[PDB]
Formats: C-alpha cells, sequence, structure tokens
RNA sequence: AUACUUACCUUAAGAUAUCAGAGGAAAGUCCUACUGAUCAAACAUGCGCUUCCAAUAGUAGAAGGACGUUAAGCAUUUAUCAUUGAACUAGUUCAUUGAAGUCAUUGAUGCAAACUCCUUGGUCACACACACGGCGCGGAAGGCGUGUUUGCUGACGUUUCCAUUCCCUUGUUUCAAUCAUUGGUUAAUCCCUUUGGGUUAAACUGAUUUUUGGGGCCCUUUGUUUCUUCUGCCUGGAGAAGUUUGACACCAAAUUCAAAUUGGUGUUAGGGGAGCUGGGGCCUUUCAAAAGAGCUUUGUAGAGGCAUUCUUUUUGACUACUUUUCGCGUGCCAUUUUAGUUUUUGACGAUUCGAAUGAACUAGUUUAUGAUGAAGUUGAGAUUAUUUGGUCGAUUGUAGUUUGAAGAUGUAGUCUCAACUUUGCUCAAAUUUUGGAAGGUCUUGGUAGGAACGGGUGGAUCUUAUAAUUUUUGAUUUAU
C-alpha cells in the first residue's frame, strides 16, 4: 500500500511518532519495515505526562504506532500520481 | 453544508478534506490522499482536535461552546487499528470537470513519457 | 404592514432567506437555532417586538424588496422609528424602507375577527391579470 | 461461508449500527466491504443515558460524537445528525435490521449451493 | 550507452456480474459479439426536481481561520521524597547525607470581549419595479429518470486494419462618420406579351466588411495578456517566426573553460465561426399493428345442464308455519288548492356613458364620492315530517331440501349464454395509441484517434490461505 510506501520514502529524515501509550517521539528515522516497526536516531521523547528526555536509538513496534509525521515535501512525491505510466517489466 | 455523493466509497473520495475519529476520542481533519486495505490513510494538512478533560462536563445533557485544543501536522499516516469512522467535511479545490480535465492532460503527458523514453533507448 | 427595498435577492429558499432577514433584524432572537419555522395559515408570531410573518416572491417584478408585517399598525410604526431613519444593513446593503400602500393581508384576518369575500375578490382580479 | 456476505444484500435498508462505543447509528445503509466496513447516508447517530441518577456516560464517545462537526448546538439530550459516516468493521458491535425483510430469502448463500450443485 | 570484476537476490494460488431458459461437445463440466430478467461501470441526456453562488443607489458584508494583539486581561489552584542531629507542641522550623527532578508561575485552568490581519465567492445580466408567495444566462454540489455501449480498467505489440479537416482572434464593448458587398420596399424611363415579367439609374431600410474619431469599462496581465521564442510598450493594447515522433523553459553536476555534453522536472493555452459527427425535444409526410362510430329471424362454432326407485333412523344441518315461557317496524312503491330547507341568480360585484360636488396642474385634463341614473313570484329536481290510498329469542310438533347408514326390488334431441355472416325495420372512408423511414427547426456534445487480434503485461476488484503476538472477528463505556 502506499501509507507505507511513503514511510520508506521518509527514510533519513526528520519524523514525529505517537505511540498509542501517548509518548511523542520526534527524531530522525533509520529504519522502517512493512510491519511499520521502526527505528529512529538521535531523537527526543516526551512522556506521556511531558517529561521530555532524549535517547541516541530507538525500537517501536508498529503495533503500538498512531500516528507518524513525515516531511511536508513527500506530498508530492510521485508515490500519489494517479495516472502513471510504467514500462514493461523484464522478463525472468 | 456538503452533500456526498449518495453511493461514494472511500475510493471515490480523494482530495475531499475529510474528518478522521480514532478510538481515543481524537479528530484529524485535512484533506486524504491515499489509503489502503486495512484502511490506514494519508491526510495531507491535518490538525488534531481534543476535547480537554475539563471542558468535557460541558457536553453532557442539561447553545454550548466547546474549547477544543488542536494542534498542527502535516503530511501525517494514520493507522488503520486506530480509526473509527469517517466524516466528509469539504469538497476540493477543484470541481469535477476541472478534475477530469487534468486527469487526462495527466495521462497524455505519461504517454509521451512513455514514448520519448522508447525512442531515446532504442536508436542509442 | 411595512415595505422594504434593495434586500439580497440570491437566497433561494424562502425559509432561509426569512432566516437570514430575520437574523439581521433581531440577534439573538427565537430563531438563530433552527429546527423549524412557524407558518400562520391565511385567515401566532414570528418574533417577538412585533414581527408576524414574512412575504417573498421570486417574480422578476417583486425581485428585491420583500414586505413585512406586524401585529398592529402603531407596532408597524414603532419598528421603523426604532431606527428612526438611521438605516440598518441586511447582508450587504443598507435597505429603504417605507409604508405599504396595501394594508397587511393577515392583517385583514386580524381586523375582521375583530372574509370569503376577499379570496373571492383576489380570485376573479387574479384570473383578470391573467388576461 | 462468510456471513457477512449477507450484509451486502441488505443495500438501501433502514438499520442501526450499534458499536463498540455503544454509540448506535440509524441510517440508510450501503455498501458493506468484505471486512464488515459499513458505509451509511442519512444518520443520526447517539449515545444511551444510563439513568441510575446520573451515572456518567462514556467519556470518550461523547468527544468523538462532538467531533464530528454534526452536532446541533441547540440539542439538549446527546444526540448528532449528519450525512455520510463511513464506519470500520471492528467497530461494530451489534445491528438491527428492519422487521420487514424476510431472512430465508435473503440467507440463502448461492456459493454454498454452488458448491453442493457442482458435487 | 558498451565491456569486464565482485556482491545481493528470484513466480502465494485462483478469478473478472449473477440468475434462468434453449443449443453443441442419466451425471457433472465447458462453451454459445445465443435468448430473457436483475446488477454494475462509462457515456450521453432530461426533467417548472433540491441547495448555494457578496456592497457600489456604497467605504460594506457572508463562510472559514490566526500555530495574532490587548495580555503579567479578569477569576481560581499549584511547586519534590527519604535518613540523622538541634529546638518544639504531644504535628512545626533549621542544618547536614542520599535518590529521582520537561520547561514554564509573565505559567497552567476557567471566563469574556474588543481590535487587527489572512484565504475564499458570477463581487454575472436585467432591473429600483406595491405582492399572496417564480418559470433570465451560467457555474458548483447532489437526488431521480430515459437511452446507448460495455461487462474491471490501462499501457505494449501485430493487421488487405479503419483513420485523414480548416479559418479568424488574445484588451473588451458601444456609438458616430465614410467605403465596400448582399437582400427587401417605393417613384420614374425603356423593351416584350388596364394587368404581369425583365433591365436601368435614383431614393429608403436590414445584415456584413475596411479606415478614422468619440465614449465606457479592464490592464495585478505585478516577468504589462501567461501558448512559446525574438522585437517591443503607458503620449499604449503592437509586430515577426512556431506548435507534439517536435520545440521551449528550468534544475543538477564535472570538466572543459561561456556553446554543448549527460541525467531530470515542467509548458505546449484560451475564445469564436465554417465543415463533419454523436445525443435530445418539437413539427410535417410516408408506412405496419391494434381499436371505437339497437331490435327480430335464419345458419355455423364453443361451453353448461337434462335418464335407479321405495321405507326407517340421525333434539344431523338449513328454511317456513303454529303453540308455550322469559299496537310496533332502524320497513317500504302512488297522491297532497300539504309544509320546510338547498340547487338553477332557470325566467320575469365589475366595465362603459351622462350629470353634480371637492382637490391639483396648464375652458381642458386627471383622481375620489356603498355618489345618482341607464345598458318577491312561478316551474323542475333532491331530502325530511304528517295524512289516508297499499302491501309485507329459547323447547315441542308438522312440511320441504341435502348428506350418511341399513333392508327390499329391477338392470342424437331440447333449453340458455357468447362470437361471426346475411336479410328486414327505426334513429371503402374518417379518429386515436404504439413502432419504423425521410425532411425541417431548436438545443447540446465531440472533432484525432478508433476497431480487431495477441500475450511467461501493469494496476484495480473479488475468493481462499487469513478469527492465533504487527492493523478488520475485540482488553480504552473504568468497573470489582
Amino acid at each position: 500500500g502506499i501509507p507505507v510506501k511513503l514511510l520508506n520514502e521518509a527514510q533519513g529524515h526528520i519524523v514525529s511518532l505517537e505511540l498509542t501509550t501517548g509518548a511523542t517521539y520526534r527524531g530522525k528515522l533509520v529504519e522502517s519495515e512493512d510491519s511499520m516497526n521502526v527505528q529512529l536516531r538521535d531523537v527526543i521523547a516526551t512522556e506521556p505526562q511531558g517529561a521530555v528526555t532524549h535517547m541516541d536509538q530507538i525500537f517501536v513496534r508498529g503495533s503500538q504506532i498512531k500516528f507518524i509525521v513525515v516531511p511536508d515535501l513527500l506530498k508530492n512525491a510521485p508515490l500519489f500520481k494517479k495516472n502513471s505510466s510504467r514500462p514493461m517489466p523484464p522478463i525472468r | 453544508k456538503i452533500q456526498v455523493a449518495h453511493s461514494s466509497r472511500l475510493a471515490n473520495l480523494i482530495d475531499y478534506k475529510l474528518r478522521v475519529l480514532t478510538q481515543d476520542g481524537r479528530v484529524y481533519i485535512g484533506q486524504l490522499m491515499a489509503f489502503d486495505k486495512h484502511m490506514n490513510l494519508v491526510l495531507n494538512e491535518c490538525i488534531e482536535e481534543r476535547v480537554p478533560k475539563t471542558q468535557l462536563d460541558k457536553l453532557r445533557p442539561r447553545t454550548l461552546n466547546i474549547k477544543v485544543e488542536k494542534r498542527v501536522l502535516g503530511l501525517t499516516i494514520l493507522r488503520g487499528e486506530q480509526i473509527l469512522s469517517t466524516v466528509v467535511e469539504d469538497k476540493p479545490l477543484l470541481s469535477k470537470k476541472e478534475r477530469l480535465v487534468r486527469d487526462k492532460k495527466e495521462k497524455k503527458q505519461a504517454q509521451k513519457q512513455t514514448k520519448l523514453r522508447k525512442e531515446k533507448e532504442k536508436k542509442p | 404592514a411595512l415595505y422594504f427595498q434593495n434586500l439580497p435577492s440570491r437566497p433561494a429558499n424562502k425559509e432561509n432567506y426569512t432566516r437570514l432577514l430575520l437574523k439581521h433584524i433581531n440577534p439573538n432572537n427565537k430563531y438563530a437555532i433552527n429546527p423549524s419555522l412557524p407558518l400562520p395559515h391565511n385567515k401566532l408570531l414570528d418574533d417577538q417586538m412585533g414581527l408576524l410573518e414574512v412575504s417573498i416572491s421570486r417574480s422578476s417584478k417583486m425581485t428585491n424588496q420583500a414586505f413585512l408585517t406586524f401585529v398592529t399598525q402603531e407596532e408597524a410604526d414603532r419598528f421603523l422609528e426604532k431606527y428612526t431613519t438611521t438605516a440598518l444593513k441586511v447582508q450587504g446593503r443598507k435597505v429603504r424602507m417605507g409604508k405599504a400602500r396595501t394594508n397587511s393581508l393577515l392583517g385583514l384576518s386580524i381586523e375582521m375577527q375583530k372574509t370569503y369575500n376577499l379570496d373571492i375578490k383576489k380570485v376573479l382580479k387574479a384570473r383578470k391579470l391573467k388576461r | 461461508m462468510k456471513l457477512v456476505n449477507f450484509l451486502k444484500k441488505l443495500r438501501n435498508e433502514q438499520v442501526t449500527i450499534e458499536l463498540k462505543n455503544g454509540t448506535t447509528v440509524w441510517g440508510t445503509l450501503q455498501s458493506v466491504s468484505p471486512q464488515m466496513n459499513a458505509i451509511l447516508t442519512d444518520v443520526k447517530l447517539t449515545l444511551p443515558q444510563p439513568r441510575l441518577n446520573k451515572l456518567n456516560s462514556n467519556g470518550i464517545a461523547m468527544a468523538s460524537l462532538y467531533l464530528t462537526g454534526g452536532q446541533q448546538p441547540t440539542a439538549s439530550d446527546n444526540i448528532a445528525s449528519l450525512q455520510y459516516i463511513n464506519i470500520r468493521g471492528n467497530t461494530i458491535r451489534q445491528i438491527i435490521l428492519p422487521d420487514s425483510l424476510n431472512l430465508d430469502s435473503l440467507l440463502v448463500d448461492q456459493k454454498q449451493l454452488n458448491s453442493l450443485r457442482r458435487s
């Protein structure tokens, strides 16, 4: 699906997270899988009650993610082209 | 206000500003762009609105004015697990005819790309 | 019985147009709410302080001017010296108003209560205005 | 057998979709997805009042109800009326379908016969 | 772009509307640009369908915002835990040791207003018009209906494939002058057969075009009309070239050393008219089907009815009469020197004219005067009342009809109804609906790609793995 492909297109850019536990992890996205579980680098953390800390590396489970904020300039990214023309696939 | 087509599914509606309800009682309002099998969708310019615990007593049964604390977060990707129901707020910046026009021009340009690529690959 | 000019023509629904018109006259009136609107039959009040009914046609002759009727003539005038020739403005425009040359039709139902012949005469002279 | 294929023949009927929140939705029904995603048209969706001398209702459902934009300010009780609500499938608890329709005609699945007629 | 080296890796499955009937290769399957019904999509096209689309006769207003100010606004509530010692009431202050400790207190929560600023709209046309609640041109968003095509949709390849256009304009609008072109009307003259036709020049009128002048609105078009490029502009609105296997603009690089090179993004537009073509409504003509404009007798066809009896039993059933017990009719045909009500205003308020008075304007004109004049009786029908004419519940027994049981004895014609034809008497033509063909008119859409065929093709949708921790077969209605 497109929503996950946009998350793969956001690698290496600052993103925000909301876990369903209520916390907020904002920082740079290193890895993401098709299970939506991502790992982030040099991230600032906001606990559900507002206490903010800083951690260098984090890995979160995709099932616990609520929304992900992605740099706005990915809006016009080619994933959202409705009528697009692909070439023929290679024969293997 | 706004009348949605009597039969319109989530695929028919794109670029409409929507209003999304999650399990936690907060709302994400913005333009829908994509969605998926399990219904996690992508909003363009979206603002999460929240009724504070202090304003909530005002909604219990007895003109009400609720102070809804909201914060702006652009180009998000929601999760289908959290989504509860979806409502339509507005209709897109472009009319239906204009969207047909841009769709046709976009398709023609797309074909021109395939020809310009094919004949740039073939001779060299 | 009162007569207006240069009102907004654009709202096409009489119950919405009386919503707008009534809204400009009396903010915080009975109806800013919009569950329902009252409809007195020919032969109850719309709003407090004198208002009773509102009349608008779509005809090209009557286009911009819509007429208001009141409970009694002294309150009908009392609305006129409420503003005292200080022009109120509806949606975009200041209105110029005056006393209606023809008496209020629903006011005739109150007067004679204090009317089949009029309904016959209206069908007849209407039949002739068709000619 | 997938009994959801029954709901797809209930199209254009008055129905109440009673959700997990306790929120109830009266409306005219449109196409139901295979995941039981239910899309309605003209809906009045509300919350019941537990009486019990003021027992606080669902706190999340009131917020989610005011945040649809369809709750009108002058409603005394807790309701909202709107057009076109789309409901995710896993949110549904009960569905109350009208009394008029007959089940014996609608509960026959064409795949169930098709499997037996072919063998 | 080519060659070599090294690394990383390879096909979830199936399907493309359903139902029913007929046919081809007893059961099942497959198939039929086969037949019907239903469903879906696209495209057209309609509805007195619904809602909405901002002031210029003015310095406004509607919707939505500020992650804006006033603003330390006003009113409230908050600022860590543990150990040891000193004092202290019988919890409080100070000092030391340890643990964690979002920032804020000009905060946070509640309450309300004023101001300022942003985005958006047909800021369209006609109209300033005494009504009983329309039927101006468009745009946006819906609902409902008919029709066509198709049965998920699109790229790619192949073909005796089929295709195959132009012109003007890029401020706009209006008026005037003059020029040119076409059409109609009138007068005069000539010719041919009082009338008709043709030609001539002249006059008037409508439509279109060229040059100038005047006026109106717009120029934010901000890179001065944004379809490019080049020239160029406010005392002006211009000129040249060009328009999709192409051109242009722009971004990126590393070198060379200002061009190009390679890789990428975007633009190629709007308006009108002619042609051609699709759809809709209306009119006229032609055609096909269907229907409508008494009685008697005879003939034909169809349908129905017409051939066991007698006796007993059934508080078996139904109807009628009489008896016992606990004048009326919610009843009806004819007639009132009968009555009352309604109906037909059946018959015997509006408009116009004349006269008088009042008011206004310059004898005349207009307005007003429930302001004057002129253009109850009879008959019929229905209902109600009165009068005389007049007519008509339960137990037992008898009679009639039907059903059941038992016993005994024996072993083609007529009538009615419907349809068609013919004859007597009386008082092929035309009309309408449905469907097809042609022509005219109005209106709307399209105008360069389309058809067929083919696949180790893309994407959408559906079925199954798939109700077992990562989304849709439940741990957020805060619960005991």
